[PDB]
């Protein structure tokens, strides 16, 4: 054996504040199945068959048995009194862990290849491996948050070596007031690095055991991506005698195996180590890499907008994982079948009226609607009634909607069990439900 | 249409202090670089790049130097490049240089600009094509090229005074910070770079000064709009400050094969020649001759070493390697010198062992003494049984008894002791000639 | 010499590369676009090769008066490799390259240029107590020639000496 | 090339891991790592290797479980095969690794049924390291100790490419209190010696450098020829680097001896009178110049015609060397085999 | 051996006729049934057409104790132009040709037969004041063999003597 995947699932995360609509993320639907398959998916396609999820009970209800798939999860039931991070979330399942771990958390819609990063970690015996993906412009068309008043975000810088392999520096912009500030012995050892301020994280963290060992004796850290990852990338510089027991008995402790270079005396470096200086590896034991993916689909579950981008482009992945999964399901009855787009999803139980005006929209399960209906770039699932005369346009639904006659919306967003009046819209939600 | 022929614009005086046990009596241009005045090196240099035009101007000690000039081979009428002095008693910085030249309105295309001490070999046919194009793509927008060589952090040639670290945009070279990094632990850097591109931004400190730029003559109208301006540090700061409007960008050219030195203490003289001895900077080698004299002629040999004309040996004296040997030098026997340059006309005794050392003109040296890593200038005279510790200058004139052992660092001089008293025994021994100049 | 041949018949050509300067690539390219199998291969492996080899044919820089050669560097090892096999060794040179000198003075008999060839400057201190030599030319004894390939015909090496005496007066030997 | 078609070429940027499961597989995930490293040429060296590959099967031994009802003696034999097919497919192997082969074969065969499994995999541990112990370190020790005696103050020594025991030996003797000068040379599709002058520049030695086709230049000066080995052939000669033979030819023709230095657990059988046939190729893309902007041999695969060669080891006759310096002492060249193998 | 690897691979065979028996006619045949590219020659040829051989393979008679051979008269100058040219030559032959004899005396080494091989008898007249000699044995020094091969593998000239060591007590040397 070689990894014990981690898939945790206490709430969405660490920033639940500016995405929490109706419903507890780890179990939200939207894209027919829910979020959390996703990963999991991805894992089953890998060749992995055993995942560890921790999560509250209500999440956990019915998925003790819900599918039958080659995973056999053990699953955690975390208290539900408290929000904790994920630090000690890691020391309290420390007992069922015995060999490296693969954290990773319920939000990726990635589909990149693993093997590059594992290759990393193979290749150079990394002590750390992350994944990240280049800022890609958020274009596209206003979530309706008031349609203004966008706040500044506190940027990001990322120094790494010139070949793009190591990461030499990284800090947040929060601490920072005007300016950085460059150790200098690190220039004497790396004279040229580039720097990168518009990256998005992907929470892919690859980690060696003595990672936790370490993390388990000190309880002041909270959140492995705000306290461990910058503390691990500092100390990875510091020399083992440098200038600022009973010091928390810091990493280079907590090591007691060898490297690529501390193998005999005549491993020695006289090309016994690549050929350069001796002293290279002796004491530089904290090593960390990055893998920096250019193009692709990458993205975290947080905010509005990716709530409808990510369904915008997620049924071409989907089929492009699924070959024998169609759009349209068995259980559904279309009286006009020649105005249906070919990403036109449309669930089991789904009674579907005159002039189906169908396109770039997701229709789920048990829905209801009747003739005169154009829905475009708009998705809705979850029991909804709908009338003759709606007309749709990017207006999501979530469940248990009653639409009256002429009721014309577009981009609102509308949830919570709500009926809506006739001839009654507004540019987005504002009320929602 | 051809542009303009070339024209460069030569800085002769030093404008500092840091050669002043010694300058008093010759100017910094005149030392004698591997038996050769360290002026001709610029001269050839821009010779062969192919200038055609240069001036030189000249303040302190300006005879010796007129003097020196008439002479050379570069104000014969068959030399291609034409030569005119300048020199006024009124210039104190390069400022002043500059408000001059623009007064007088002498250039009126892209020129070069430079100090009177580079060694160097660079073709800048390419640079200066880049120039062109970038200025004619835009408008006044660029107003320099700097240039520099790649090198390591650690090279023999980089003194703690001249080192300095860059920001640089990847895709068009462009300096958008450069900072000096003395007497400094942590650089800072502004976060307002950052907000301007996304990944272009890189932090370089591989990279060496030439001290060679390619100016424009609006850099002259800079010069005399600023009255505070001095050197050229203040006119890249203030460049680089003030981002408001007008001339603003400045443009860096890194080389990779080829050389480009500056001399500006002893320590970067010492390197500078150690590397001209060992062919580094070759199409300029001392059996070629350049300066068409004919009183330097040697022959070359193996493990790099070189002998002039009618030199006499002894028996049982062994040179190991980077010896050179000027014409007349007398040498006794069962001698022993290493990396070691004499000047012509020399008398050397038997037993001497010669390591590291330099030996101007006309200095004698008797039998039985010891010698390392030390500087000796003209009609300088030695003792018997004298030990100079390494670090040790000698000016003019000076002669030191025998019988003694100066310490590390010892400098001496007959002028005035720090600015009528008898020479004290105990510091130039019995017959000396000089005062202690510690400090 | 050998474009002209390859016009009637068919053979394999193999180069080796100089490696202070590579420059046995634009020969190499140069004889494949005109239709010849040709192959290139580095300085190190001349002597495991010379079992295969049928013909040896080089040009030259200067040739003295005794009959001696003064090649490019890397030519001694080649003319050894192929006299240890007894294979055959020809030149191809014009009139205008015979000189009127013995192989006496020596010292400027090579040539030597920058060592930045050979070792980057980006080495660091290591330059600083390091020697490094870069020779262009190099000195071939005449036992190892077997032919010269004139503009008149072909000739032995002890032929040369004769052909100087009608060429240039022994009063102008020396400038 | 039609001459050396026979032998198969390989490339270095072909990943073999990306159809492979990533949480284990058949593979072991140690000799994943090791092929791994294997292929991008992290690990290079004859004695290095060895090394690290007796280590991953010390690693792959101590997780085992036996069947349960087949015994061990069989099972591992078995299940061995498939990693090292695999490993041979990443890189050809040595004559190191297949000494180390045999002998490991043989322990696991000479095994008892009647033990534990425990005691098993405790005996197999201890002897895997005893033999890493015994045939490496100690021979290492005892060929410097004998080899310390020909040298002398004022000599010149001449040593080529780079290899351990080479250095070694010259550290030691000059921490011993001799003084001397070394000359190192350098062939150009590696540039493998500059190692060596770290090394010896660190450790206070004066030192030069320069290319092989250089090498009539500097010989005049130079007294004594130093050489290591990666294998010794059964009639007596000498396997090597490419490059080792023309060292040896000019060195004959200007009268300057020659001494070799090898382990004599690098005896193999094989019989062969060229330096050809029997060898292994690399990838012809390394030998592009990078100079300015001409870039010849650049999408050489356009032009019909051309072919690069890439040779990697030369077979030296026992004709050209006078000494062969072992950990049982100093022997000629043509005595090799009369004294390694007849102890069968 | 050569029939065996003629099962797989294509080459071409040169042989000497080896006068005056001429036993090389019989080879020749023998080989061409086979199938395999034969070209028969006079023994004064061989110095010329050597220098487009690869490999020199022969038989032999007795192997001595320090690594010379005693084969048929041709045998010595064949062994002379390859060195010429340092063209490998291999040996094959079993191990009980192997004799703990040395060349001292070679007065009962070679064997001389009538000369009516030579000169016939009906050349009369002239025959009172001729003398003949036939010779058919001949003696071939150690330093022009590479290479043993027999029924155990290959070995170098100088191993032979180990054999010997191994093979015959030295009481019985001398019958």
């Amino acid at each position: 054996m070689e990894f014990q995947a981690v898939v945790m699932a206490v709430g969405g995360g660490s920033r639940m504040t500016d995405l929490t609509s109706s419903i507890p993320k780890p179990l939200l639907p939207v894209g027919n199945k829910p979020l959390i398959w996703y990963p999991l998916n991805l894992l089953e396609r890998v060749g992995f068959e055993e995942v560890i999820v921790v999560t509250t009970r209500d999440v956990q209800k019915a998925l003790c048995a819900e599918f039958k798939m080659k995973m056999k999860p053990d699953i955690v039931c975390i208290p539900d009194d408290a929000d904790m991070g994920t630090a000690d979330s890691l020391r309290y399942i420390y007992p069922k862990l015995k060999t490296d771990v693969l954290v990773l958390s319920c939000d990726l819609i990635t589909d990149v290849a693993l093997h590059e990063v594992v290759d990393l970690f193979r290749a150079y015996d990394a002590s750390l491996a992350m994944l990240m993906r280049k800022g890609q412009d958020s274009i596209e068309p206003v979530p309706g948050q008031k349609g203004k008043k966008k706040a500044v975000e506190q940027r990001d810088f990322i120094g790494v070596d010139s070949t793009g392999k190591r990461l030499l520096f990284m800090a947040n912009e929060a601490d920072l007031d005007e300016e950085l500030v460059i150790k200098g012995s690190i220039l004497q050892k790396h004279p040229r690095i580039r720097f990168h301020t518009g990256l998005v994280d992907a929470h892919l963290y690859c980690l060696k055991k003595y990672i936790v060992d370490f993390l388990m004796e000190n309880g002041s850290i909270t959140s492995i991506r705000s306290e461990l990852i910058p503390y691990l990338v500092r100390k990875q510089f510091s020399s083992a005698s440098s200038q600022q027991e009973l010091k928390s008995l810091d990493i280079y402790s907590f090591i007691k195996e060898a490297n690529t270079l501390n193998l005999a005396p005549y491993d020695a470096c006289w090309n016994a180590c690549r050929g350069d200086r001796w002293e290279d590896l002796s004491r530089s034991q904290v090593r960390c890499y990055v893998h920096i993916m250019k193009e692709g689909l990458c993205s975290r579950v947080s905010t509005l907008g990716l709530y409808m981008e990510a369904n915008r482009q997620v049924p071409k992945l989907l089929s492009a994982l699924c070959p024998e999964e169609p759009p349209v399901h068995s259980s559904a009855q279309i009286v006009s079948k020649h105005l249906v787009g070919v990403d036109s999803l449309i669930g089991p139980e789904t009674q579907i009226g005159e002039k189906s005006s169908i396109k770039r929209s997701v229709i789920g399960s048990s829905c209801l609607i009747k003739d005169r209906v154009t829905i475009t770039n708009c998705l809705l699932m979850n029991s909804v009634t709908v009338e003759e005369g709606s007309n749709i346009q990017g207006s999501v639904i979530c469940n248990n909607a009653v639409i009256e006659k002429g009721a014309d919306i577009k981009d609102c967003l509308i949830g919570s069990g709500q009926r809506i009046e006739a001839k009654a819209k507004r540019v987005n939600e504002v009320i929602v439900g | 249409e051809p542009p303009p022929p070339l024209q460069a614009v030569l800085v002769a005086d030093s404008f500092d202090r840091r050669f002043f046990p010694i300058s008093k009596d010759q100017p910094r241009v005149l030392l004698p670089l591997a038996n050769v005045a360290l002026i001709d090196y610029t001269l050839e240099f821009l010779t062969a790049t192919g200038v055609q035009e240069t001036f030189v101007f000249c303040c302190w000690k300006a005879a010796q130097i007129k003097e020196h000039l008439l002479k050379s081979k570069w104000c014969r009428p068959t030399s291609l490049n034409v030569v005119r002095i300048i020199t006024s008693e009124l210039y104190r910085s390069l400022g002043d240089v500059l408000r001059d030249v623009d007064a007088k309105a002498l250039v009126r295309s892209d020129f070069l600009l430079v100090y009177g001490d580079v060694i160097s070999n660079i073709n800048i046919t390419r640079a200066l094509e880049e120039h062109r194009l970038r200025r004619k793509l835009e408008k006044n927008v660029s107003v320099m090229t700097m240039i520099f060589k790649e090198s390591s952090p650690s090279h023999p040639t980089r003194c703690h005074e001249d080192n300095v670290v860059v920001a640089v945009d990847s895709t068009t070279n462009r300096v958008l910070h450069f900072q000096k990094t003395q007497g400094l632990r942590r650089f800072a850097f502004p976060l307002s770079l950052f907000q301007g591109s996304s990944d272009g931004v890189e932090v370089r400190y591989d990279l060496l000064d030439c001290h060679i730029s390619i100016c424009s003559p609006q850099v002259a109208q800079l010069f005399t709009d600023n009255f505070d301006y001095q050197t050229r540090d203040d006119f890249v700061r203030g460049l680089l400050v003030n981002e408001e409007i007008l001339g603003n960008q400045i443009h860096m050219h890194v080389t990779a094969k080829e050389y480009g030195a500056r001399v500006s203490n002893l320590h970067m003289y010492s390197a500078v020649c150690a590397d001209v001895i060992r062919r580094w900077v070759y199409p300029l080698t001392p059996e070629a001759n350049f300066t068409d004299s004919t009183t330097q002629s040697c022959t070359h040999s193996r493990h790099n070493i070189y002998r002039g004309p009618e030199v006499s040996l002894g028996h049982g004296s062994i040179l190991e390697e980077n010896v050179l040997l000027g014409s007349g030098t007398v040498i006794g026997s069962n001698c022993f010198i290493t990396n070691s340059v004499i000047g012509p006309g020399c008398h050397i005794g038997d037993n001497v062992v010669l390591d590291q050392t330099y030996l101007w003109q006309g200095v004698r040296v008797a039998a039985g003494a010891q010698i390392h890593q030390s500087l000796l200038c003209d009609n300088a005279e030695v003792k018997e049984r004298v030990t100079l510790k390494p670090r040790s200058v000698l000016t003019s004139q000076v002669v030191v008894g025998p019988n003694i052992t100066l310490p590390e660092g010892s400098v001496i001089s007959l002028h005035p002791p720090d600015a009528m008293k008898g020479y004290n025994p105990a510091e130039v021994g019995a017959a000396g000639k000089g005062y202690l100049w510690k400090a | 010499f050998l474009k002209e041949a390859a016009r009637k018949r068919k053979f394999h050509v193999i180069v080796a590369e100089c490696a202070p300067f590579c420059q046995g690539h634009e020969m190499a390219v140069n004889l494949s676009k005109a239709g010849i199998e040709t192959t290139v291969m580095t300085d190190a492996a001349i002597f495991a090769v010379m079992s295969r080899v049928n013909k040896v044919i080089i040009g030259t820089k200067t040739i003295l008066a005794n009959g001696a050669l003064r090649a490019v560097t890397g030519t001694h090892t080649l003319a050894l490799a192929a006299k240890h096999h007894s294979t055959p060794l020809i030149v191809c040179a014009p009139m205008f390259k015979l000189s009127p000198q013995f192989p006496n003075e020596e010292d400027s008999f090579h040539k030597f240029v920058a060592p930045e060839e050979v070792l980057p400057f980006t080495e660091g201190d290591i330059l600083e107590k390091v020697s490094v030599h870069c020779p262009v030319f190099d000195y071939v004894p005449p036992e190892l020639i077997t032919l010269f390939i004139s503009n008149i015909g072909g000739n032995a090496p002890s032929y040369i000496y004769r052909l100087m005496s009608e060429l240039y007066h022994p009063d102008d030997h020396v400038l | 090339v039609s001459l050396f078609s026979h032998l198969p070429q390989y490339s270095r940027q072909n990943s073999l891991t990306q159809f492979m499961s990533i949480p284990s597989s058949v593979i072991h995930p140690a000799m994943v790592r090791l092929g791994l490293q294997y292929s991008q040429g992290l690990v290079s060296g004859s004695n290095a290797r060895c090394i690290a590959l007796l280590r991953a099967l010390q690693q792959v031994i101590q997780d085992y479980t036996t069947p349960p009802n087949e015994e061990l003696s069989r099972d591992l034999v078995n299940k061995l095969k498939p990693y090292m097919s695999f490993l041979t497919q990443c890189r050809p192997l040595s004559a190191s690794m297949h000494n180390a082969i045999k002998f490991l074969n043989k322990e696991i065969t000479s095994v008892g049924s009647s033990k534990r499994e425990e005691e098993a995999k405790s005996e197999l541990r201890a002897a895997i390291d005893r033999y890493v112990q015994e045939k490496i370190v100690l021979a290492a020790q005892a060929i410097s100790r004998f080899a310390y005696q020909k040298i002398s103050n004022g000599d010149v020594i001449l040593v080529y490419g780079c290899s351990s025991l080479v250095s070694r030996i010259l550290q030691e003797a000059w921490t011993e209190g001799r003084r001397f000068r070394v000359v190192v040379v350098d062939s150009r599709p590696w540039l493998e010696g500059r190692h060596t002058l770290r090394s010896l520049v660190h450790a206070g030695v004066p030192a030069s450098y320069l290319l092989i086709p250089a090498a009539s230049y500097v010989l005049p000066e130079v007294s004594k020829v130093l050489l290591g080995a990666h294998a010794l052939l059964a009639n007596g000669s000498v396997m090597s680097r490419v490059g080792t033979a023309q060292l040896a030819l000019v060195a004959r023709a200007h009268n300057v001896p020659v001494l070799v230095c090898c382990e004599t657990y690098k005896f193999c059988e094989r019989v062969q009178t060229d330096a050809f046939v029997s060898n292994e190729l690399d990838d012809p893309d390394d030998l592009q110049c990078k100079r300015g902007e001409h870039v010849a041999l650049a999408n050489w695969q356009n032009h019909a015609s051309l072919r690069l060669l890439n040779l990697v080891y030369d077979v030296t006759p026992p004709e050209l060397v006078d000494l062969v310096i072992t950990e049982l002492g100093m022997i000629p060249c043509s005595s090799v085999p009369v004294v390694l193998r007849v102890k069968s």
